[PDB]
């Protein structure tokens, strides 16, 4: 049940609350008071997904699906079978994901190290509740929201996104889509790098981090460095979801219009507002 | 059609694919033990990969993984319940007895060498060429503990030379000795350098080394180790 | 408030870093360039040398080949006026032949040849530059994981504008060179082939994709969580572990479950991210040669 250097870690403390009544583990899993919040949590969640189930006909994981409110019940509460489950589940999702990220943060004291992991999950979360929070709130409706449903969610998805037309317009869209593309490339090369170093030609001695910058100003004349990257791989990735939930939370809101027709302020500059030729003239 | 035959046997490349990559993981710290360092009767599923061996440069040998798994060291611990899962309390001082978040590896006690055969890691001084180029340069100031008292002044840099970057920061303490202070735990400010993780009265407890011109991987364990300890253990002092 | 290590506090510098030598013929490496404070403050300040080689010189030469002649063409369609450039520079584009010419190189240059031009640059400048990534780690005595990567994303590349396009009899089958118009090829390709979302090998692709920025973020907010205890320091740590990887191990062992080790965290990596283009290449491979309509083809299986 333990790692062989594992028993030295083992000690009491770090938790953010009721002291030491969960301080302990479970197999190699530490609970802790958010373990506990989190099991509850997801296992009330879960059973609610159940119930759904039912009054939906179906146990087929590919068909199971719980909507929203509809847009005339506005941001008020409704009926289970319209609307309200999907409303507590909701509630216990946010209450699972916040839970889980407390409790990598009593990992982290009890390991004396520090927070960036947890402080990375927030950003996920947050792009979360800008879906099925921040954004309808501001739009009036629970009913914007997404459907939990695997595929019943990628519908949402198109038919939102075709709803302003071709999204590939939307300039925040861009910036994020940017972003992750970087991010898998930076990912590719750290992994590569790391790898062709402690693994060289066959036969040959293990190279140093000085090969691996040796190897990239070859390259490209430049490398960041093995601090450097660990940095740029946090920052592309955070950066790729903040710009996802900036894209959606000026969708519906302060821009509901065709995301095409935003290019427009650019090409009726004054200037060369007018002056014929080209694609537009 | 060609399309089903390409998702399955997709699925089934990435089985393998999660396999290997599991026992690739599982290099270091197993077999799993019992809280008393014996076996464990369940290892899980997947089974020990076939050993590796690393040749390290410099004519420093060999390292070949999974291998005899030892802490090389005593463990100052003790059960406080009498089943598993619970924690072990420290029989003495956790700082001094390397335990906990103030626990240190037993790393070769050798030090890091660059792609040369030099010394990854010296002093300034010693190091030719090597000078602050840009924010505030710490050489000369107080260093302040998280009990706002005055622990010591910084004497030097320690660099790392093929990667032009500080590392540690040497600090002269009341006696005239130093003792090195990692980077990243501290916090250089115009007038002084504040250590949150210590109290004043625990610089001293800082492991020293035995050279003051280099620094092994097992003493960077020992002092990294013992300033990150004390975000815990210092705390009826922060 | 404690220091997290995501700027420097304090820069040093020293000589400018010759670098290894090993097999590389130092002849072909130019000077040191100056130093970036301002990189600096994130990683290395110094900038250069860089290896210019035969190779080196001949995609660098394709590359700005293929670069100028899509911009000769989009300034022939601003009529050379300056404003007009500027003003619908991102609406410009160099589309492939039309579909009358088919596989042909006989299409006019105003249809089609020349695009086909700056394709071919465009093909010479890639793959010379994949085989100076193999070059490079080989002179250095380096495993070749660089240059496997790398061909992972030169797969969806040949696939979306060569292998496809020969595949389905025509060179109209390609993504044409602009801005928005390679966003609208995009959409296009979607709508025609059914929904996308249906295609199997697309969800996986965005699996691995969404995959890759999670990994990252849990990767890199790790290293820097145990940098206090000098994690960076990868390759040492793969060597002769120290507390900093056992700390880490620890934190996602008690987190889910299980753990990596240094130098397994970076075979997840690696394949998280190759297995993107990887996986997206066989979709759209499939998508118009084998299967017409992902809708369709989801309802049969077949
Ligand atoms: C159609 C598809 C066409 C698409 C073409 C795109 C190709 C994409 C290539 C991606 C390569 C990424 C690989 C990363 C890597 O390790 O690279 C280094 C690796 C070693 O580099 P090195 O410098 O020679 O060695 C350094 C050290 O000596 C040694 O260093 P090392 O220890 O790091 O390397 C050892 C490495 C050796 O690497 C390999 O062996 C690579 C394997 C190639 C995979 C190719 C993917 C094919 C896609 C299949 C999907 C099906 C769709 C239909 O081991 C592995 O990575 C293990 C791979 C795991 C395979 C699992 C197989 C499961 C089979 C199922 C069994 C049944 C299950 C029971 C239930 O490179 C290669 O082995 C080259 C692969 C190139 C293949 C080109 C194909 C020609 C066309
Ligand atoms: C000491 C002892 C250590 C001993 C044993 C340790 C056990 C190690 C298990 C390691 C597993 C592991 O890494 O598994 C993964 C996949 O998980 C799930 O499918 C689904 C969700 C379930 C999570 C299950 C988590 C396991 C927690 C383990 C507890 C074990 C401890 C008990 C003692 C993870 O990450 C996967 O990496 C793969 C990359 O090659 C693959 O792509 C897979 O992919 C998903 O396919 C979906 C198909 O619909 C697709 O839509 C989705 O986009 C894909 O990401 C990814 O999820
Ligand atoms: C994957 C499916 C589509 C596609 C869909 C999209 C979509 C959707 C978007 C882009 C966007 C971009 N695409 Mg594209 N793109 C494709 C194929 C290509 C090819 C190629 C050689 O095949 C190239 C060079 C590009 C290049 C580009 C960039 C100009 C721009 C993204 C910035 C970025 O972070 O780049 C990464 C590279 C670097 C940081 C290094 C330089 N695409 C295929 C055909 N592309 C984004 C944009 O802003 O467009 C205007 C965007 O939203
Ligand atoms: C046809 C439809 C439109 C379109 C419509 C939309 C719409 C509509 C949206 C996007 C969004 C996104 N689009 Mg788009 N998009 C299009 C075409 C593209 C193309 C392309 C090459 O063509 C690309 C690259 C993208 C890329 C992207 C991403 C930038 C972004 C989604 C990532 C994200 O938000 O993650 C964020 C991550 C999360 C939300 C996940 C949070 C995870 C939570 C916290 C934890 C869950 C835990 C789980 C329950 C636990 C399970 C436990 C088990 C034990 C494992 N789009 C087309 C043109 N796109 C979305 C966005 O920006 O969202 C903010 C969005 O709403
Ligand atoms: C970001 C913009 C859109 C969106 C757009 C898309 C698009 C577009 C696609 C997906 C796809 C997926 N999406 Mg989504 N998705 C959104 C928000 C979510 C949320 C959430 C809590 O907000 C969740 C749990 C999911 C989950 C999922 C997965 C079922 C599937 C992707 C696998 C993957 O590799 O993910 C990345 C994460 C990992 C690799 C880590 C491991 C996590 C595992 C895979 C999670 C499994 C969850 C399980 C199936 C659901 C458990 C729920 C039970 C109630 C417990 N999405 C938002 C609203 N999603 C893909 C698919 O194939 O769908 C059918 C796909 O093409
Ligand atoms: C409306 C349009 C459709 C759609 C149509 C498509 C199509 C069509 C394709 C994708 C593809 C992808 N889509 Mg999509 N997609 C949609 C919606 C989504 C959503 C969403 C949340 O709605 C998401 C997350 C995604 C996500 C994704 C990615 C997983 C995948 C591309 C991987 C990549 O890295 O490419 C970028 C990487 C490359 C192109 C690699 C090649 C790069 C070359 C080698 C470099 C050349 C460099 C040049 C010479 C140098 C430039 C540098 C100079 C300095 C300038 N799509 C909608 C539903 N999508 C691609 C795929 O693989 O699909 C299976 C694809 O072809
Ligand atoms: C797993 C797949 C992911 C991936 C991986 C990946 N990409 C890679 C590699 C890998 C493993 C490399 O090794 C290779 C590399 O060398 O990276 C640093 C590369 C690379 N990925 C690149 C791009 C790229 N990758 C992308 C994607 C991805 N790459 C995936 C997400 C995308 C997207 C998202 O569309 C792009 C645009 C290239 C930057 C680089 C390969 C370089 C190349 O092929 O170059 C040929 C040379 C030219 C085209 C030169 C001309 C450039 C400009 C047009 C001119 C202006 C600049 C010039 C310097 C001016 C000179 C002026 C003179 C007066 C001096
Ligand atoms: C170099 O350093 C590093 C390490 O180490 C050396 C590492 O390991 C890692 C991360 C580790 C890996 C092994 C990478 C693996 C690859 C992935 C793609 C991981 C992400 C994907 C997953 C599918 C993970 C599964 C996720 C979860 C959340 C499983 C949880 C399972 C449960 C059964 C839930 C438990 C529930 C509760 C409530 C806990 C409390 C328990 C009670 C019983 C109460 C990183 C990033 C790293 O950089
Ligand atoms: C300032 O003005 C000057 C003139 C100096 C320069 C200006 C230049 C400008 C403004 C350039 C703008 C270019 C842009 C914006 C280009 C954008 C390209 C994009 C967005 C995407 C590219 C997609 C292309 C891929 C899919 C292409 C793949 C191509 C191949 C796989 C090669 C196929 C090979 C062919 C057809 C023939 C070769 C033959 C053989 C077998 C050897
Ligand atoms: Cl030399
Ligand atoms: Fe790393």
């Amino acid at each position: 049940a333990l790692l062989s250097f594992e028993r030295k870690y083992r000690v009491p403390g770090g938790t953010l609350v009721g002291g030491n009544l969960f301080d302990f583990w479970v197999g190699p899993f530490y609970v802790g008071f958010f373990g506990v919040a989190t099991f509850f949590f997801a296992a009330l969640g879960i059973i609610l997904i159940a119930w759904s189930a039912v009054l939906q006909g179906t146990w087929n994981p590919q068909l199971i699906s719980v909507y929203p409110p509809a847009l005339e019940y506005g941001l008020g509460g409704a009926p289970l079978a319209k609307g309200g489950l999907w409303q507590i589940i909701t509630i216990c999702a946010t209450g699972a994901f916040v839970s889980w990220a407390l409790r990598e943060v009593e990992i982290c004291r009890k390991l004396g190290i520090g927070y960036h992991i947890p402080f990375a999950f927030a950003f996920a979360i947050l792009a979360y509740l800008t879906l099925v929070l921040f954004r309808p709130v501001m739009m009036g409706a629970w009913g914007y929201a997404f459907p939990y449903g695997i595929w019943t969610h990628l519908d949402w998805v198109s038919n939102t996104g075709y709803t302003y037309g071709n999204f590939h317009y939307n300039p925040a869209h861009m910036i994020a889509i940017s972003f992750f593309f970087t991010n898998a490339l930076a990912l590719a090369l750290h992994g590569a790098l790391v790898l062709s170093a402690a693994n060289p030609e066959k036969g040959k001695e293990m190279r140093t981090p000085d090969h691996e910058d040796t190897f990239f100003r070859d390259l490209v004349g430049y490398s960041i460095g093995t601090l450097g990257i660990h940095r740029l791989g946090l920052l592309l990735s955070l950066s790729a979801v903040f710009f996802s939930a900036l894209c959606m939370i000026i969708t519906g809101t302060i821009w509901f219009d065709q995301w095409v027709d935003w290019w427009q302020w650019w090409v009726k500059l004054p200037w060369w507002a007018n002056i014929p030729g080209g694609i537009n003239g | 059609d060609l399309a089903s035959l390409a998702i399955y046997s997709f699925w089934i490349f990435l089985a393998g694919l999660i396999y290997y990559l599991q026992t690739e993981n599982m290099r270091e710290g197993y077999p799993l033990e019992n809280e008393d360092g014996t076996p464990a009767a369940n290892q899980g599923p997947f089974p020990l990969p076939k050993p590796k061996t690393f040749i390290l440069p410099h004519g420093r040998g060999t390292l070949t993984v999974p291998g005899p798994e030892s802490e090389d060291r005593p463990i100052a611990l003790a059960r406080t319940a009498v089943s598993e899962g619970f924690p072990h309390a420290p029989t003495g001082d956790p700082m001094k007895d390397g335990v906990g978040p103030a626990s240190w590896v037993a790393r070769r006690d050798l030090p890091e060498l660059d792609g040369h055969g030099h010394n990854k890691i010296k002093p300034m001084k010693a190091a030719a060429g090597f000078h602050v180029s840009a924010g505030k340069n710490p050489i000369g100031l107080p260093v302040r503990g998280c009990d706002l008292e005055i622990a010591g002044k910084v004497v030097d840099i320690w660099v790392d030379i093929p990667e032009q970057m500080a590392r540690f920061l040497e600090v002269e303490l009341k006696d005239g000795s130093t003792r090195l202070l990692p980077m990243q735990m501290v916090k250089v400010q115009s007038n002084r350098v504040h250590v949150n993780a210590l109290s004043s009265d625990l610089f001293a407890g800082i492991p020293t080394i035995k050279s003051p011109t280099e620094v092994t991987l097992l003493e960077e364990d020992k002092i990294c180790g013992y300033v990150a300890g004390g975000l815990m253990y210092a705390a009826p002092k922060r | 408030a404690e220091y997290q290590n995501i700027f420097s506090q304090v820069q040093v510098r020293g000589p400018a870093d010759l670098g290894m030598t090993e097999d590389v013929n130092l002849a072909n490496r130019s000077g040191v360039g100056p130093f970036s404070t301002l990189l600096g403050w994130f990683g290395n300040a110094q900038l250069g040398p860089i290896y210019l080689g035969s190779l080196g010189v001949l995609s660098l030469f394709s590359g700005l080949m293929w670069f100028f002649t899509i911009g000769i063409w989009f300034w022939y369609q601003a009529g050379w006026n300056p404003a007009v450039f500027l003003r619908d520079l991102f609406f410009f584009s160099l589309e492939p032949p039309a579909p009358e010419y088919g596989l042909s190189f006989a299409a006019p240059l105003k249809e089609g040849g020349l695009w086909l031009i700056a394709s071919f640059f465009m093909f010479v400048a890639v793959w010379s530059w994949w085989g100076r990534t193999y070059l490079r780690a080989q002179a250095l005595g380096m495993g070749k994981h660089t240059a496997w990567a790398f061909l992972s994303a030169i797969w969806l590349w040949m696939v979306l504008g060569f292998i496809r396009p020969i595949l389905m009899g025509s060179w109209s089958e390609a993504v044409p060179y602009g801005i928005f118009s390679h966003l609208d090829w995009t959409n296009n390709f979607s709508l025609v082939h059914g929904n996308l979302f249906y295609n199997p090998f697309h969800g996986l692709s965005i699996a691995f994709l969404y995959g890759s920025a999670l990994l990252f973020a849990m990767h890199g907010a790790t290293i820097l969580a145990v940098s206090r205890f000098g994690g960076e320091r990868e390759l040492e740590q793969i060597a002769d572990r120290g507390t900093a990887a056992e700390r880490a191990a620890l934190f996602w062992r008690w987190t889910m479950g299980f753990n990596a080790t240094m130098e397994g965290i970076h075979r997840w990596a690696i394949w998280m991210a190759v297995l993107v283009t990887l996986t997206g290449g066989i979709g759209i491979l499939l998508s118009g040669t084998v299967v017409d309509n992902w809708y369709v083809w989801g309802q049969n299986h077949g």
